[PDB]
């Protein structure tokens, strides 16, 4: 795989905090990039799929973006329920599923 | 709409298997292909490995590569993660997930992620 | 304990005869065809248990208990197991994983059966059953003896029906191996068998063995012939002949519109298949048709390759019987023989994440059209609640722009997929796959043992001028003497291996055993 | 429909991931649209079919992506390997090749 | 995979080329084979395309009468025929096995211009 | 319009068709195609 790590890994930020949030893997990923934020006490979420595109659901505080090596799922503007540990899957093409590490995005 | 009903939450213990079913909620699991989550205890996150019942061999986890035998019935209304050889590392809330590959020509709003419930393994 | 020793290899003389069959005969010469261990070969000479394979039967000599005569070492297999301690020479049929390596001193197994000093020898040969045991205890003068004329007259038969590959002893050995020979055997007027002559020992013994006697007068002997040759070289008829649609259907960019199924007539050929098999993963190369082999070797017509996108729900139905949704409107396939269709996911490739809406296909159509046509015909639905036109409201389409995203299932991921549907009825098949190219084709040394038209002898170059459309040559008498190589030019003509009668030279046995050839 | 290789002098040295923008005008689908790799004056290898995606013969460090007609190559830490011209392809529409942009050194 | 060409081609203002390119160790008649024109800065022309199995070809319509690709299907050596040469039409071309337009049928397959031409440095100097 | 006609074909050294004999023509072509040659000596053969 391109055995998918993120790159900054514990950015820790409370409300607003202007974010940045960057699956980086090993190597490049290119149009194949989830961004995951788990919801603790329940199953997780996947709000983007690669770079972009945030799911119906999720609000787009939590929004994806950039396109290279590092791809930037920053959060324009969070809210005390936005704790949500920012591990990322990457779906590549044949079926791999490698998560993250947990980039939670916090409140005091 | 769909739920994908999952089995419950008890623990496993080593050497054995650890048994789960993502049972089948009103039809809409044929395209679906049941993969399987993991979610480590609380250090990270994990794809248990699912099997492909969608016309052919199966997918195993990269977690774990060769021991997870994860089958899955889905004309029985039950899907399965089927890890035999588990000692303790476990210890996790495996999730059954509509994984990316399983959309509905129906459903899209549950797109690419019909979640399940969780199952607490543990020692 | 582990008591071992030393191995060897020794000559196994003129030993090793037993009476084939359990008929008296009378100063006869016998000339039969059994299983022997052939004159003056080599045995064994094991001083040390070892896994010893079972090659037909065994010489089994020994000079100082038992034997383990299964086919795999363990409980499972039914490993017969001899054994003879002075009670009863009797045995056991049993599996006993693992014997530790001798002298346990069972399993759900079998029934039983009861009844260095010297020369218990043993001649165990299983044959379809029937496990039998020739065996003489002959107490010869101690090393003075290993070999002598000694024949080993039958013990028991035990018919039993199974599978020997294996043996050895616990607690001499000089294990050799039975061999198809032909002996010619010296019945005394007793009814013993005195001597014996390996027929295809030498030159000498293959002559008394067709005189049919121990002593043959000088002369000139023709005893028998010789010849063979083995080294293949299959040059082939085609040189560089035009594959075929294949690897531009497994490898297109654009397929067609669904039921517009791209059949086409794939052409002349060498559509010799294997580039099939090379490829990754298809996620659906089960061969929808005969076997997902052989379709290179085969050589029908054409196999018609379609060319259509789908996505996934709609390829569920693509084989034969599996009518479903879109082979229940829009693409069926026949009872069987849909070439070897091969299906796989075109995510990447038909559709972008904006849900591509591209490629028209009809559900509602009107019904199931029936199995494997073609379908430009896209005849619109019969929806009813009105007469003009049919269709419900208005324009029911059998158009569906398949309207698919890669965030779905792959049920409707994109899908780009072959089709394949064989022809061979009529005028003879044009695609095949022959193999090509031996070698160089082998001029002289008796080797280029075919060329196109099979042919076995010493096959070089000639000097014949056959007509440029002429391509072998007969003699008089309808024996091909000559052909050209298929792929070059090269008229070759062929000659036979080589034959003749090996006659044999003797001054005549009573005065004395060399002979010329 | 054209393809515009815009970096045509992208002077950054080995080891720094960077951007190549080949930039196409259509929405062209990739599954056409490719690259090619020429020594700087041989014939072009093919680089990159798909027109991000990685064959044999290309290494981890080249780099790139893309879609519309804003196709960035974002090559990765570079090498004098990735220092041939390379050429991105369209597939589709009668095939115009790119004529730019190389990666350039000191 | 060698695709065999020619070199510093020396053609005039007023003559016709005949660009050799040796069809290398494949099966020749399965395939096809493109050109492309490199003109010196000008990255490459699109010349054109010969059907190595019927040739069929697509032409450029820069070279519409001028460019007329040919083949010896027999030595295997691709023959991309250009008149209108001159100084300002000295520039070289190269060879590619077509399989964009996948061949046989002169229709766009999966896959690029497959592997090229040596390199046809067609000197028309004055 | 062609018939079913057995003939008598001679191929010279090269391999080439020299001369023919239609077996049924006449007698004597007859005689030549029992005796398989194309020169038969004086005497009195039995054909057919």
């Amino acid at each position: 795989d391109i055995q998918m790590t993120q790159s900054p890994s514990s950015l820790s930020a409370s409300v607003g905090d202007r974010v940045t949030i960057t699956c980086q893997a090993s190597q490049d990923i290119g149009n194949y990039l989830n961004w995951y934020q788990q919801k603790p006490g329940k199953a997780p979420k996947l709000l983007i799929y690669d770079a972009s595109h945030l799911e119906t659901g999720v609000p787009s505080r939590f929004s994806g973006s950039g396109s290279g090596t590092d791809f930037t799922f920053t959060i324009s503007s969070l809210q005390p329920e936005d704790i949500a540990t920012y591990y990322c899957q990457r779906y590549d093409d044949l079926p791999s599923y490698t998560f993250g590490q947990g980039t939670k995005v916090e409140i005091k | 709409q769909v739920q994908l009903v999952q089995s419950g939450a008890e623990v496993k213990k080593p050497g054995s298997s650890v048994k789960v079913s993502c049972k089948a909620s009103g039809g809409t699991f044929r395209s679906h292909v049941i993969s399987w989550v993991r979610q480590a205890p609380g250090q990270g996150l994990e794809w248990m490995g699912g099997f492909i019942p969608l016309f052919g061999t199966t997918i195993y986890a990269q977690a774990f590569q060769g021991r997870v035998m994860i089958s899955a019935d889905e004309s029985t209304s039950t899907a399965y993660m089927e890890l035999s050889s588990l000692r303790s590392e476990d210890t996790a809330v495996y999730f059954c997930a509509r994984l990316f590959p399983n959309g509905d020509p129906n459903s899209p709003e549950d797109g690419f992620d019909i979640w399940g419930q969780g199952t607490l393994v543990t020692v | 304990n582990l008591i071992t020793t030393t191995q060897s290899y020794t000559n196994s003389f003129t030993r090793g005869v037993y009476y084939p069959d359990k008929v008296f005969r009378s100063s006869v010469l016998h000339l039969t065809q059994d299983l022997f261990l052939p004159f003056f070969s080599n045995v064994t000479w094991f001083h040390d248990n070892p896994v010893l394979p079972f090659n037909d039967g065994v010489y089994f000599a020994s000079t100082e208990r038992g034997w383990i005569f299964g086919t795999t070492l363990d409980s499972k297999t039914q490993s017969l197991l001899i054994v003879n301690n002075a009670t009863n020479v009797f045995i056991k049929v049993c599996e006993f994983q693992f014997c530790n390596d001798p002298f346990l001193d069972a399993n759900n197994c079998t029934f039983e059966y009861v009844s260095f000093k010297n020369l218990r020898e043993f001649v165990f040969k299983n044959i379809d059953g029937y496990f039998k045991i020739y065996s003489k205890h002959t107490p010869i003068i101690g090393r003075d003896f290993p070999q002598g004329f000694s024949a080993l007259e039958p013990l028991v038969d035990l018919p039993i029906g199974i599978n020997i590959t294996r043996f050895q002893t616990l607690l001499d050995y000089y294990v050799g191996y039975l061999q198809p020979r032909t002996f010619l055997l010296k019945y005394n007027e007793n009814g013993t068998i005195t001597d014996a002559v390996d027929c295809a020992l030498d030159p000498l013994s293959e002559t008394k063995c067709t005189l049919k006697s121990f002593t043959v007068e000088k002369g000139i002997y023709q005893t028998s012939n010789f010849r063979v040759q083995p080294t293949e070289s299959i040059v082939r008829f085609p040189n560089v002949t035009n594959l075929c649609p294949f690897h531009e259907v497994f490898n297109a960019t654009r397929f067609a519109s669904v039921y517009a199924w791209n059949r086409t007539r794939i052409s002349n050929c060498v559509a010799d298949y294997s580039v099939l098999y090379n490829f990754a993963p298809f996620f659906a190369f089960k061969c929808y048709g005969v076997s997902p082999t052989k379709l290179n070797d085969l050589c029908f017509t054409n196999v018609y390759a379609d060319s259509f996108v789908i996505k996934g729900n709609e390829v569920s139905q693509i084989a034969p019987g599996q009518t479903g949704n879109i082979a229940d409107y829009n693409y069926k396939l026949p009872d069987d023989f849909t070439g070897c269709v091969i299906a796989w996911n075109s995510n990447k490739l038909d559709s972008k994440h904006s849900g591509n809406y591209d490629y028209w296909y009809r559900l509602f159509r009107k019904s199931k059209l029936k199995p494997f046509e073609r379908d430009i015909s896209t005849e619109i639905y019969q929806a009813g609640n009105k007469p003009c036109k049919g269709k419900g409201p208005n324009c029911y389409f059998p158009l569906q722009s398949y309207g698919f995203r890669p965030t779905y299932g792959v049920g409707h991921q994109p899908y780009r997929v072959v089709v394949l549907s064989f022809e061979l009825l009529h005028a003879p098949a044009t695609v095949c796959g022959p193999k090509k190219s031996t070698n160089l084709v082998k001029n002289k040394c008796v080797n280029f043992n075919f060329n196109g038209l099979t042919g076995t002898g010493v096959l070089t170059k000639s000097n014949k001028k056959f007509l440029p459309f002429q391509q072998f040559g007969r003699d008089i008498v309808d024996t091909t003497d000559a052909v050209r190589d298929p792929q070059t030019l090269e008229i070759l003509d062929i000659t036979p291996c080589s034959f003749g009668g090996v006659s044999v030279i003797t001054p005549g046995t009573n005065t004395s055993n060399q002979v010329a050839v | 429909i054209v393809l515009t290789q815009s970096p045509g002098t992208l002077s950054l040295s080995p080891g720094e991931r960077a951007t190549l923008s080949c930039r196409a005008s259509q929405t062209v689908s990739s599954t056409s649209l490719a690259w090619y790799q020429q020594k700087p004056g041989q014939a072009p290898r093919l680089l990159i079919y798909g027109a991000s995606s990685r064959a044999t013969g290309i290494p981890d460090r080249f780099s790139g992506s893309g879609s519309g007609t804003d196709f960035t190559l974002t090559i990765s830490r570079l090498e004098p390997e990735d220092f041939a011209v390379y050429y991105c392809q369209q597939h589709d529409t009668s095939l115009t090749f790119g004529g730019g942009t190389k990666v350039e050194i000191k | 995979v060698q695709l065999v060409q020619s070199g510093a081609e020396v053609k005039k203002p007023g003559a016709s080329v005949k660009v050799s390119c040796k069809a290398s160790g494949y099966p020749f008649t399965s395939y096809g084979i493109s050109w492309v024109r490199q003109a010196p800065g000008q990255g490459l022309e699109w010349m054109g395309w010969i059907s190595t199995y019927n040739g069929n070809t697509n032409y450029a319509q820069k070279f519409q009468g001028r460019v007329t690709m040919t083949t010896d299907t027999s030595t295997t050596t691709g023959y991309m025929e250009l008149r209108r040469l001159r100084s300002d039409d000295t520039a070289v071309y190269y060879c590619a096995r077509d399989y964009t337009r996948g061949a046989w049928f002169g229709e766009s397959l999966i896959g690029g211009f497959d592997n090229w031409g040596q390199g046809t440095l067609v000197t028309v100097s004055s």
